[PDB]
């Protein structure tokens, strides 16, 4: 047939019919002005197709022309620092085609610019007869200062090279590489298509072993992630991560994001940078965005995420390692329940379908540490972060697969307490696989992280007891493990997001400021407990009376700033006051 | 004449309340006052006094008709009102009448059929509309709505539609809102400039 | 104090009827105008009528027009009286140009028991076989569908434009 | 280019069911479509087709389906969607849910006709909104302040005064000061007195020629609904991007458009969301909400306040729920606030607006205003968690530090929340009463805020 | 249950509609 | 006594300003009127028949 | 929808109303003796006394030729009728035309004649006369 007609549509699905040699998940176009839709059902002759558009004024016998080929992404140069749909639209460039504020409808413009020129390099160990395989690196396209786009033979692409282009400067379009195999010829492109439902395959998957530092210490310090990591948090972190980060490549996904705030990123983003080999940069160099605000097309919030975990995979294969941010598997999940509602399937829990589960976790086992695909050795990774908008079903499937979780504490947030997460209901599982690189490069921070948790969970049970006896029963060591407690929470948990001195704390600040509270509890500690079965006896009051100096400088111990000091004074200044503890203590 | 029961009888002109229904409660009539022209719900428990007070602002009340309906209740709370208002008089020109006079019933109980609770429903607002259109302060009583919703939740359940909350038809908020807005005060159609007004006072039975 | 702004409160609400009055009566004045134009649009189709060659060429159009609206094997044209040779003129003009655009067979009948009112400036209407599809196409018709769709250029045109549309897109 | 051709009418009904009637032997029937029912008697209604299938189609009729019938009512369809009529002489004028006149003036002479749906309007030409609106009430401009460009509803509940503070910001409303707003008001399942309150109160003002009202009430037909915040919200976007003006929309009861919606989906028997919603009402409510804001070159914005009625006050309640998930914040009127005789009864604590962290602070208002807010939100915060344990315990158990928060908090509502229907407050009497608040303290309490802000502004 | 239940009613209708179409074809 | 004077000026002006506005439309009317309505009959005697575009043999 | 009614309901209350207030004048005034009321309500009372059709009229209406606010035309009639009850409640003796014509004056400049203390005293009067 190679085009059906429309039998029926409401809302965005659409039957058509003649689709005989229809396939699932063809993509279709539909209509004189050729709407993208997808195909979800076959039944004889007739296909039901999921439309990526509005379909309103869409008619019966209007047309259905059958493409050959699944929902897909182009990969390739003109990534970086680009905006896109949930379906890869250029936002970017049908702004300024259309010379308009709006999108029209069915329209059309290639992902990748096929008018711009790149500058191209082979990589001279290559010559016309050499064997290559999936994942081979043939070229480097030079497309940023801070990014050199390798490129790369397709995965399930192979063969023997009959020609290789020389350093120049080419279109997207231009085939830089040909070769055989079988007798049957292949020419490529600086671009490749791969489609966004389909894990791109690697050699092997690796163990995640070292930290994704982020700029907040409750997440650095009480629950770490790692390179590669699974997370959950609630919906900070986004400009943290992007501005301060050991990845190399962002991507952001604004999967069914309001409409003022996708604005507030797509202006924000490009004005923020990072310092590089001395020079200073803008961060959109290295980032890409798909924005989907919450009235874009019910199919097309689901597509988005498979989008931006392909970009994500195609860095990785690079050998970069990239952080994925989805700004609301929630709100995704929203589409997954009223597709499913459309084509009258039966729910699980709470009208969800009963496959949202593995949807949830086809997604999030994407991520990882690899050894990519073909010749030269390499390794890359995605970290995902995934942001929940809730018990729920997507929070109680999410928890099944994800290593890390961030919970919110709304008494936190309420009393304004920022970052307000709850450290009692988190966890992070990779904490074994990062205490050998603790051990490596800290040897004191697994002790720190160990006594601050019991720290924080015994007082808790004494915050319990004290709203029914009113404080006075409780014994001095415990009047010391309360307000240190709260020495914690206020002046080493909480975190000032937007203030200089603490937008970003490196790890050996982290370290730092908790190796002067702890020692500060051992001492404080031993000078009530030594002084039991005796005349004189220490209290918290003999020692906030005798030490209030060392408490001011112990809860200014936030304010140094790592833009205006050095590792060096940092460390030396939070030593010198180790010192003063101790003189002070060895005076009482 | 004759008039569809479904359809509002038009006016010239709605006004603002500005005038009490006393009760002749205590509590009611300080506490929580309603106005000529108004709208009131009683919702309550079985035994909390819903048609005592009823039958208390139907006795009482500063109205020059009552319209009282009793769709999906008891017939003996219908024949006490038959026992009772005969008997029972007000005061005119100095010489008493019986408020039997000012009053007309319309009853569909419990036992008769569920369908009927609708047309009681109608029946009793057309008429309180008729006597506002010449100048007179008409009270409606409708001494359970929740017997007509009821009604309607099993025509709608044998119509094989689907349920909104606890199997309620979706229409149920369309159809109370509207009823409620055949209530106010009014300039009346015509020329003789008059103005009269419907107060509608619903018992719920939760 | 509070009797001299009881006078200001009253000022502001006599003042703003009035000039909710002021801006319906200029409002009105432009409605009634343009329903003057659309009966001078009335009375030059009337004249275009009594043109008997120019009303063949309209009523030629005007008979194929419906019969590419409603594709049956076979309709029913229903003409005012007076014009019964012309509209039969133009159902002969019709059918070969049906047959040859279509590739379907037809029949084509015209009421001779029912007719549109002499009231009607002219034009036909066409019904499927059983009468229960039609596509009516008087002069009327056509003059009040294409006039409504025009309403924003008969406005640009008549009254000019607003100065305080700065953009069409 | 036009629609020259003429148009199909069919005598062909099929069935006739609540909202609906089905027709069939339909010519290439197209979705969305516009279709004119003229009834046996005479009477025109009109409707929407809602979906297609080979010959048969489906119509949602917005006058009611009451007087139809499958022999005689016959059905016109139009060639095309929904396109209304619109201009600048909309200003001052009354229609109804069907945006057809009712202040006895003529139709709109139009200077455009716009597709209800509206367009898509490109993510990468919007505008990030940070001009802060001074409502003139403290509980708003000094804790949940709002930008010009934000979409942010008012929930409340049955027989709480969500009229009064709507009103109240349309008479107050403006920028700060160191332009003035065309308003659009749409009305759905609104009673007589409701919609008389605002009329009256926009001509109390003397400002009704920069105001369009479109009204629905609680006798007219519900299926209107549907459309009535599409005929609004088309009529906000020409005013805005067209003709340059500062528009605000005031679209009054969210909740009882949500109940039209259900009717419709219940009556295409459509698998159900939660409390029978239809699975798709997140998808329908974004393309209101997200009509709004402003874009790049062109001068005009869009502010929107939907109102919400919450049923049996749960704001987790689909309805309340599903629209904090696409606006910008919401202000939450509380019952046990107006149960005191509180005006406004807004509590702080649900209450949030997302945009104000970047319409505040130094250049935008003053210095101080990011702490304050943080410090009076801890403050009411503590003080409402000291008030739930003295029930329990009795005066005698409570510290003097305890006795501090229980004051803030009286001095708070009495003062900083309470303000009355006509008196309007700049943001700088909204900080400095503030201010007199957090002097209740000793400055050693004050951990929101950072030593230099108190260093300035505690002394005075 | 009650609408999850119903709403399989309806799809068995539906279906036995379209086979006994069928039948016709 | 000011208030009971002001109400008849404004009366005044904003009579004054409706006859200049019905002036006008009704001058800049009939100074565009033919060139529309020979606009009007130009599209309604231009008949142009056509089929449906999803028509099929 | 003008006011709250259909058009047809809304200028057939007009035209209904230009008729009441025409028997409202024939009865205050069977003489023609009370110039000032005949010259103040001349607008509507040129399409009375004159024969003409309710058909007529309609299209007058319509045409917006008449008279045809329903805002103005209520005021203008409850005048009439509030003075014409006087006049008739006064049954067997007269009052003088310059009184007359004063009671008819203080009506006019009454913010809300249905809500005036006259309205009240004209309810008491008609309450004893319909005893008697
Ligand atoms: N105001 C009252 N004064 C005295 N007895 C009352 C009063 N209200 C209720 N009762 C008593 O309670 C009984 C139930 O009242 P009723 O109106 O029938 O309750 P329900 O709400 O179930 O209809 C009455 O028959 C009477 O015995
Ligand atoms: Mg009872």
């Amino acid at each position: 047939s190679t085009f059906g007609y429309v039998h029926g549509v409401s809302g965005p699905v659409v039957t058509a019919c003649d689709m005989a040699g229809a396939a699932m998940y063809e993509l279709v176009r539909v209509g004189h002005s050729e709407l993208v839709g997808e195909i979800i059902r076959l039944e004889g002759d007739m296909a039901t197709i999921q439309v990526y558009e509005e379909t309103s004024g869409v008619s019966v016998g209007d047309p259905v022309l059958r493409t050959g080929k699944p929902l897909s992404v182009e990969l390739g140069p003109g990534i970086m620092g680009a905006i896109f749909d949930g379906i890869q639209r250029p936002l970017s460039d049908i702004s300024s085609q259309t010379q308009s504020i709006y999108i029209p409808r069915g329209v059309n413009v290639s992902a990748l610019s096929r008018d711009i020129k790149w500058e191209f390099i082979p990589s001279k160990n290559l010559r016309v007869g050499s064997h290559i395989t999936g994942g081979d690196i043939y070229g480097i396209v030079n497309e940023n200062s801070l990014i050199k786009h390798k490129i790369m033979l397709p995965p399930r692409s192979r063969g023997s090279v009959t020609y290789i282009a020389p350093p120049g400067n080419y279109d997207a379009s231009d085939v830089v590489l040909e070769l055989e195999f079988e007798g049957v010829k292949e020419k490529l492109s600086m671009v490749q298509v791969w489609p966004v439902r389909q894990v791109r395959p690697v050699t092997e998957k690796l163990p995640a072993n070292h930290p994704l530092l982020t700029g907040q210490r409750v997440l650095d310090a009480l629950f770490p992630c790692v390179q590669g990591g699974t997370t959950a948090i609630p919906g900070v972190i986004s400009q943290s991560l992007s501005k301060y980060s050991n990845s190399d490549v962002i991507i952001y996904v604004g999967c069914g994001e309001r409409g003022n705030e996708m604005s507030e990123v797509l202006r924000d983003f490009p004005e923020l940078t990072m310092e590089v080999d001395g020079k200073v940069e803008s961060i959109m160099k290295r980032t890409a965005l798909v924005a989907n605000t919450s009235n874009m097309p019910v199919a097309a919030r689901e597509a988005s995420i498979y989008t931006g975990i392909t970009l994500s995979e195609y860095f990785r294969d690079m050998g970069y390692h990239v952080s994925m941010m989805a700004d609301s598997t929630s709100r995704w999940a929203e589409a997954l329940r009223e597709i499913s509602g459309r084509l009258a399937e039966m729910p699980a829990d709470s009208g969800y379908p009963a496959y949202l589960g593995a949807r949830l976790a086809s997604f999030y086992e994407r991520a990882g540490r690899v050894k990519c695909l073909g010749n030269p050795e390499r390794e890359g990774s995605v970290s995902i972060v995934g942001a929940v908008s809730p018990s729920d079903p997507v929070t109680s499937a999410t928890l099944g697969i994800v290593q890390v979780f961030w919970g919110l504490d709304k008494k936190l947030a309420q009393r304004k307490h920022f970052p307000s997460v709850n450290w009692l209901i988190s966890y992070s599982k990779y904490m074994r696989a990062l205490d050998e690189y603790y051990d490596k490069h800290f040897t004191e921070f697994v002790p720190l992280r160990t006594k601050a948790k019991e720290i924080l969970q015994e007082e808790e049970d004494l915050a319990e007891i004290v709203q029914l006896v009113g404080k006075a029963s409780l014994a001095e060591t415990d009047k010391i493990t309360l307000e240190v407690a709260k020495l914690i929470k206020d002046d080493f948990l909480q975190q000032n997001g937007y203030t200089p001195y603490d937008r970003f704390c490196p790890f050996y600040k982290t370290v730092g400021m908790l190796s002067n509270m702890i020692s500060f509890y051992d001492m404080a500690r031993r000078a009530v407990e030594t002084t039991a079965q005796s005349d004189n006896k220490i209290t918290w009051s003999i020692i906030r009376e005798h030490m209030g100096e060392i408490l001011y400088k112990l809860s200014s111990m936030k304010f140094k700033d790592p833009v205006k000091d050095g590792e060096a004074k940092i460390k030396a200044d939070y030593a010198q006051l180790l010192e003063d503890m101790q003189n002070a203590f060895r005076s009482l | 004449q004759v008039w569809p029961v479904r359809q509002v009888r038009p006016v010239t002109e709605k006004l603002p309340a500005n005038h009490p229904l006393l009760t002749g409660q205590r509590v009611l009539d300080a506490l929580f006052p309603c106005v000529q022209g108004g709208t009131t719900a009683i919702p309550g428990a079985f035994g909390c006094g819903k048609t005592v007070i009823s039958q208390s602002l139907s006795k009482y009340s500063n109205s020059d008709v009552i319209i009282y309906v009793g769709c999906g209740e008891r017939g003996n709370e219908m024949s006490e009102v038959l026992r009772d208002f005969p008997e029972l008089t007000m005061e005119v020109d100095g010489k008493v009448e019986s408020i039997m006079k000012r009053t007309a019933l319309v009853a569909n109980t419990s036992n008769m059929p569920v369908a009927a609770r609708e047309a009681s429903i109608y029946t009793g607002i057309t008429l309180s509309e008729y006597f506002r259109d010449m100048g007179y302060h008409v009270s409606m009583m409708a001494d359970s709505t929740s017997r007509w919703a009821e009604a309607l939740r099993e025509i709608s359940g044998r119509l094989a539609e689907m349920p909104a909350d606890s199997g309620y038809p979706a229409y149920l908020g369309a159809r109370l809102a509207s009823f409620y807005e055949r209530a106010g005060r009014v300039k009346c159609l015509g020329n003789p400039e008059r103005e009269g007004s419907v107060s509608i006072v619903g018992a719920v039975s939760p | 104090e509070k009797k001299e702004k009881q006078i200001e409160q009253q000022k502001k609400i006599q003042m703003s009827n009035l000039m909710n009055q002021a801006r319906l009566k200029v409002l009105r004045a432009r409605d009634d105008l343009i329903t003057d134009l659309l009966n001078e649009a009335k009375q030059r189709l009337s004249k275009v009528v009594k043109d008997t060659t120019r009303y063949q060429v309209l009523l030629d159009g005007l008979v194929l027009q419906g019969l590419y609206q409603l594709l049956e094997p076979r309709m029913i044209v229903r003409c005012r009286k007076q014009d019964f040779p012309l509209v039969k003129a133009a159902v002969q003009k019709a059918i070969p140009m049906y047959k040859i655009a279509t590739k379907k067979d037809v029949d084509v009948q015209i009421d001779l028991e029912a007719y549109l009112p002499e009231d009607i400036a002219g034009g036909v209407e066409i019904y499927n076989g059983d009468r229960k599809i039609k596509v009516s196409n008087t002069l009327e018709s056509r003059l009040d569908l294409i006039a409504q769709q025009m309403m924003p250029e008969v406005r640009g045109a008549l009254f000019g434009a607003n100065a305080n549309r700065k953009f069409l897109d | 280019n036009y629609l020259s051709q003429p148009r199909l009418t069919y005598k062909t009904v099929s069935g006739v069911n609540g909202p609906l009637v089905i027709l069939d032997h339909v010519k290439f029937p197209r979705y969305a479509e516009i279709v004119h029912l003229t009834l046996p008697d005479g009477t025109k209604r009109s409707g929407q087709v809602l979906e297609v299938s080979g010959s048969k189609a489906v119509v949602q009729v917005f006058e009611g389906t009451s007087g139809i019938d499958a022999k005689k009512t016959s059905c016109e369809f139009t060639g095309d969607i929904l396109r209304t009529p619109v201009s600048e002489d909309m200003l001052g004028r009354v229609f109804n849910g069907s945006g057809k006149p009712i202040d006895r003036g003529p139709v709109v002479l139009a200077e455009d006709f716009l597709d209800i749906m509206g367009q898509p309007i490109n993510p990468q030409c919007r505008i990030y909104p940070e001009e802060m609106i001074q409502t003139g009430i403290s509980a708003i401009d000094g804790m949940n302040s709002i930008a010009r460009g934000q979409k942010i509803p008012i929930f409340s509940a049955a027989g709480l005064p969500h009229n009064e503070i709507a009103a109240q910001i349309c008479r107050q409303a403006g920028l700060v000061k160191k332009e003035n707003f065309a308003i659009v008001f749409a009305a759905m399942g609104v009673n007589m007195e409701t919609a008389r309150f605002f009329k009256s109160d926009f001509e109390e003002n003397g400002s009704m020629d920069n105001v369009c009202l479109f009204l629905n009430l609680a006798n007219d037909p519900t299926i209107e609904r549907i459309i009535t915040p599409r005929l609004a919200l088309t009529t906000a976007e020409f005013l805005a991007y067209q003709c340059e003006k500062h528009v605000l929309v005031i679209l009054t009861d969210m909740s009882s458009y949500a109940e039209a919606l259900r009717e419709v989906s219940a009556a295409r028997e459509e698998v159900p969301g939660r409390r029978g919603f239809p699975g798709y009402m997140y998808t329908d409510l974004a393309t209101i909400y997200e009509r709004a804001g402003r874009v790049e070159g062109r001068n005009g914005s869009i502010t929107q306040i939907p109102i919400l009625t919450m049923p049996n006050d749960d704001i987790t309640h689909p309805i309340p729920d599903l629209t904090g998930y696409i606006t910008e914040g919401q202000i939450y009127v509380d019952r046990q606030l107006h149960n005191r005789q509180i005006y406004p009864p807004i509590n702080v604590l649900p209450s949030l607006s997302r945009l104000m962290k970047s319409a505040i602070g130094e250049g935008m208002t003053r210095k101080d205003h990011a702490d304050v807010s943080n410090q009076l939100y801890a403050c009411y915060a503590i003080g409402k968690d000291v008030q739930a344990m003295k029930a329990v315990v009795g005066e005698e158990a409570l510290t003097s530090d305890d006795l501090l928060y229980l004051e803030f908090l009286q001095k708070f509502e009495k003062n900083f929340i309470t303000q009355g229907p006509y008196e309007n407050r700049t943001v700088y009497e909204t900080l400095d009463i503030g201010w007199q608040l957090l002097r209740i303290f000793p400055k050693e309490m004050l951990k929101r805020i950072p030593q230099s802000t108190l260093s300035e502004f505690y002394p005075r | 249950f009650y609408r999850l239940k119903k709403i399989q009613e309806k799809k068995k209708i539906i279906k036995e509609k379209s086979e006994k179409d069928l039948e016709r074809r | 006594a000011a208030a009971l004077g002001s109400h008849g000026s404004c009366s005044s002006e904003v009579e004054k300003e409706t006859q200049e506005k019905m002036t006008i439309l009704q001058n800049y009317f009939e100074q565009n009127r033919d060139e529309v309505l020979d606009n009007l009959l130009a599209f309604v005697c231009d008949i142009r028949p056509e089929i449906h575009e999803n028509y099929r043999i | 929808k003008m006011g709250g009614l259909t058009s047809e309901q809304y200028h057939s209350q007009v035209v209904g109303k230009i008729g009441y207030i025409a028997r409202c004048m024939q009865t205050i005034d069977p003489e023609n003796n009370l110039k000032k009321i005949r010259e103040d309500y001349q607008d509507v009372l040129i399409w009375a006394e004159k024969n003409y059709r309710f058909e007529e009229i309609l299209e007058a209406s319509k045409s917006g030729k008449c008279p045809n606010d329903l805002d103005a035309l209520s005021r203008r009639s409850l005048i009439l009728q509030e003075l014409l009850r006087l006049v008739s409640s006064i049954s067997p003796f007269k009052m003088k035309l310059d009184l007359i014509e004063s009671q008819y004056e203080k009506m006019k400049q009454h913010v809300n004649l249905w809500k005036s203390d006259y309205h009240v005293k004209l309810n008491q009067l008609n309450q004893l006369t319909d005893y008697l």
